[PDB]
């Protein structure tokens, strides 16, 4: 497995970057990438990476987790 | 893979698996000393894994080779992923057996229709997370690069071809990149990027192998 | 649900879990004393759960309340599934707040095109098993009879309705049956059966919960 | 969890009784169920229950698992 | 089959002649797609034959499906006859039914001892040639390799296996080549050569088909 | 059938290249093969072989046949 | 605990057991807010589960409350384990009840020969491993600090002493630390460390908490 | 359960250091510890943890279990 | 270079193990290790290991450096 | 070494540096294959490093080999940190000259006051961090086992003597284990341990090698 | 010369047994040989002939040439 | 010739060609009526060329005498090219001359390290075909028994001995065989076999003449 957290449900409908700042304080291996779920995902393995996905309005529209 | 078949044990003798405390990513063996993978995969002080069913269980047929050297095409841009290819360099020799053996690079490039296999230990969900003991599969015919760009507008380059179903619900995932994408006997495709997994109007983008058979045999020869 | 979505603490209130040791089916609250399910998911004293997100997890507000009588619809065909519909009258009543809810009959059957909630903690695979510790939600439109009668040919009856995806990657899958399907804020449908989850040209099958309001009204005054 | 052994990936490409037979020998709480995948498939949850799916030739296609 | 018993019609589903004119080599179906042949019998152009009895008149109910793609095993050694298994694929699927089914690879090797069912179109006599209208079987123990290695000093490799007998009188012969060779309800042999036609301690000698099932299994969805 | 002369008894006592040239000479469809008795011969029927078998000396002990 | 009985449901409120995503070691409540254990129990971000029994089986009358402050005793020594004693404050109180109580600090030293119950969720083998559903549960003696002494030279503080039997096949172990030792109805000991499990001449090691009454009501009044 | 690997009967007869190394390069999830089963040990659970014990000879004569 | 923070010295005046704790936060890469000053110490040099030197009463007084 | 001088470039050619991205320890070439030095500074996958100064700057006239072997002390203890010794092969023997050469072994063991030599790359302030460019070297006596245990009470086996001075202000420090202490031109001890760096009363204690030469010429002839 | 065609360097890379059938297909006049390296080779010169040389992989490493 | 020289006009007067529409074989002139060449260098209608140099341009002293008789030894093994020696008996007798004339039989086998003259019209390549016009020769050395086993392990017979280099870079190829192989003025060899041309390790293979000059003799008494 990975370390620390790995999961931040709670975060869904908050802002993207208020979102990666948590995370990141919660989580000291990681780091946090907002990024558009129109945009395109690299299909690596990361546990040093949280996907914030987020929308046109920059909202979480997806639980970010350690991928 | 998401929406994929267990493969069973060794069905893809040349699957192989990038290690570095957990596998990141995943590569195709060309020869007893080279492994192909994407670019996007470069770490420092990989460690290749042949031989594995189980990524999770030693089961015995299995071999653990550092790699000696990694090379990224010149060419390789991590914005846009063109020429999304790495060639890997195997410390030493790999013993080729039945459940170890390389795959050819590919004549000509591949119709669109072909069935091609996928194989891979990525995530295997449309949404959330799930990771499988068992190497997984799936069949997939090469998709037109009308729907190619019609599904990734301005995202798609001539050294890229998508595939998979654009229902969706069948897609490589996260966990799956530089994973061999084969086609006739030979390797066409290195499992690269896309939006999400197994998601409608928006396919799997693969790297096309057919466009760099002269750089991989250049680099083996060079390095 | 297969492609679903994390629905949240408690948004669905009426939602509740079938307990035999673990769970194995889902429910609808109609009132404080009765619970909608599906037949083919009648059991030895039953255990409601009332009230729950995670299943694995104890919330702090929740209501195990045990089943004293559960009945099944006459004339449920154990073969074809047709008339799979049961109610289950608990033990004491359970205090209704804003964490457990019932939900409103309806008094029309909703038209192909109309946008549902399907929701349960059933597998959320197409292919292999994944068992969430949180509820799953879903958004699906309902399909035509003449598409729900094409996928199955002269299986669907007068009291069944397909809701889903033609194209497939979203469906309600194992442990999902008895669980709501909600449209316009009315139960208009029970999680049925199918063929396999989130199959092309195979979507989910429904029980037509607007043909038994009649019956679920006399079984209630009648129980 | 369910009692006993969960997964048969190893009967993938037996025909479909046998492969019944074997399931119910090796875990004495499950009722194997002989089923064709283009077939209706119920959607309740048992750890009794064991679908042996197979196709129209009668040989194991899909893993069977205790569901 | 020298010395061997008239099967009757289609007792043998899986028994495919294959034809260039005139028939020459046997082989196994798989699948609706696949055929499981010797690798020695690889010519080009070959129209397949399932279903038939009468190789020389027409019965009706069988099926002449010309191969589209064919593949030698990699490793194969027309010296040593090592390796000695060749997959067919079918230009179009063959109608699956009473008279043509598949068979199943074994999950396993058997012991020596096991009665196995050889068939074919081969030569029925010891010394001289008359080769039958109608299909022929015969039943023959499997040897151990201790017979089987004190028959053929230093000819049999890991991946062959003797069955007959050492007495001689019963064995397969030319024109019985890619032929199946079934125990226990599974193909577990291939005929492959021998040293004359059921001659005394010499009798033949089979491909064994339990250690390809990974090849035929990744051959299969590659191609 | 196959085309051609089919068997050749009148070569019995002869030495099998001889015979092999003799064999090819009437028969312009098939690959005359000098082979030993002792040695191991594949199943498969072809219209373009004769095989030649010979033993310890060399001589043809066996009418050579179009099979 | 090895060779124990089953407890039965709550028999033990005043057991709590510390998690973090697995269990990993004991405690014992002391009030609404606090709970004893051993310090080499020690982790960041804890989550204390009360009201158990199956900790495995969700059973309704429990509470999962969050560590929000850890406070190991300022002398304890990872070496010697001596002073082997940490406060968790729960960041919520807790439900006082049936299920759910505390234990009363003691007043005074027990003596060698009282009968005290040990609990835990521990492993049950001496050698190997088998770990219960159920709380565990032992009577065992207090041993002379002769006999202390005596099983480990020289390793024996005045803040240790030892309990079970100098027979062995009856003690605590992995998993038990923490775990309470409670005799005439008061916190006496807790579950610290020894020579394997159950193993003869050398019993359990327990922290002797009549010689930390006042730091646990001093540090609970200063944080 | 625990990550990886959990038992390693295998290293049994071996010196405990080696077999720590072997431990840890099979399972990245633990910490081998070599221990002499005459000392003192916790009785604390722990997923990231393989003791191994060994005698006076230092050869392992315990099963290195994940504990 | 070791990776990340390398000095705590807000952390003299502290308990060993909170100040461990706040260090294996803030330094994923570190395993702290509570130490007597009077005790022993080995001379190796470690990425991975933080030692937190306290005294008699168990205070930080001595500054937290990856060594 | 804290309060030492700079050796000057391969004055102490036998001085090896242990790498594994970093220099962690140090150690002595013995012969063209193995290397003495601590058994707590195993890793796995060690690099030694031949004929070095400046560790921060290739100079040439360096060599960096693989361990391909390493073999801990059976008797090791790593809590009383007796029998603190580890010998390493290399997987291909090193070149011999002017700047990498080996030790002499002693043959007997030095006394009291015998002047020794202590090289490394450890830290070189009593308190704080500050390490080296260049190889340190310092020349320090040995002392009694009288003053040697009057330093550390019961902490000192025989295997163990104490070199240094009691004033404090020179000493071998963090970096420096498995580091050569040479007396009269044979190694005499190894670093590796004490109490803090260069502090009063408590100098530098190091692995007493004259116990060990029968099982350092066992250990390379028997691996 | 040698009638039809006399190189087949784009064969380089192939399969033997495909690479074989391919120059029998292009060159009526030729008896495509598959053969190991590693083996012996007779040196008469043939215009019927075509040397399809592979590994012990079954992979053309050697261009396939009439001789 | 692989790395030979111009042996100039008729230098080598008893070398004859072997020819059928284009040159195939080499052979030496025994007398008048008769050549010895390689048993697999067998044609039907064998056109014998002495007194040649030039095989492409008529030149004027040439002879162009077909074949009435050709004779395999009958011990020839085509598998193991054991006895591979061919007796050719011209239609009519040739004109002896400058530039025609027969080699002397050996009366016994000569030694390691004789130096020894293989002349013919082979290729002149180790990689790719360059074919001479113009007769090539090569001085090589008898190479011992123990390294020819060693170059061919078990495949080397009594009748078989290696010439050339074990450096490689010259010796005989493809279109060489039945070609003398001459030493103190007596044909020793005739040139058979290899593992391709001037290859490291594996030399040239030859027949070895002095076993058969009973059977020479004999044949042409009685032919
Ligand atoms: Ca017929
Ligand atoms: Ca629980
Ligand atoms: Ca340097
Ligand atoms: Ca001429």
């Amino acid at each position: 497995e990975c370390p620390g957290k790995q999961e931040w449900p709670e975060l869904v409908g908050e802002y993207g970057y208020k979102a990666a700042a948590i995370i990141e304080r919660e989580n000291p291996n990681v780091r946090s990438i907002v990024k558009h779920e129109r945009s395109g995902f690299t299909k690596d393995f990361r546990c040093d990476r949280v996907w914030v996905v987020v929308d046109s309005t920059g909202v979480v529209v997806r639980t970010p987790r350690v991928t | 893979i998401v929406g994929g078949y267990t493969c069973g044990a060794n069905t893809v003798p040349y699957q192989v698996s990038l290690n570095s405390g957990y596998h990141f990513c995943g590569g195709s063996l060309i020869n007893s000393q080279w492994v192909v993978s994407a670019a996007h995969c470069y770490k420092s002080g990989i460690q290749v894994r042949l031989g594995e069913d189980n990524i999770n269980v030693v089961e015995g047929n299995e071999q653990f080779i550092s790699a000696s050297k990694s090379i990224v095409h010149p060419s390789y841009n991590s914005n846009t992923l063109n020429n999304d290819i790495m060639l890997i360099k195997l410390k030493s020799a790999a013993s080729l057996n039945s459940r170890v053996a390389s795959i050819s690079l590919p004549t000509s490039c591949a119709s669109a229709g072909t069935q091609c296999l996928i194989s891979g230990w990525g995530n295997t969900k449309s949404s959330g997370t799930s990771y499988p003991d068992v190497l997984k599969c799936l069949k997939a015919p090469i998709l037109s690069d009308s729907s190619c760009k019609s599904a990734y507008p301005g995202q798609i380059t001539s050294n890229m071809f998508c595939a998979g179903y654009l229902e969706g619900g069948k897609d490589s995932c996260q966990g799956d990149s530089g994973g061999p994408v084969v086609c006739s006997g030979k390797l066409q495709g290195i499992v690269s990027w896309g939006s999400g997994c197994a998601q409608k109007n928006k396919p799997g983008v693969y790297t096309k192998v057919c466009n760099y058979v002269s750089w991989i045999k250049q680099t083996i020869a060079s390095n």
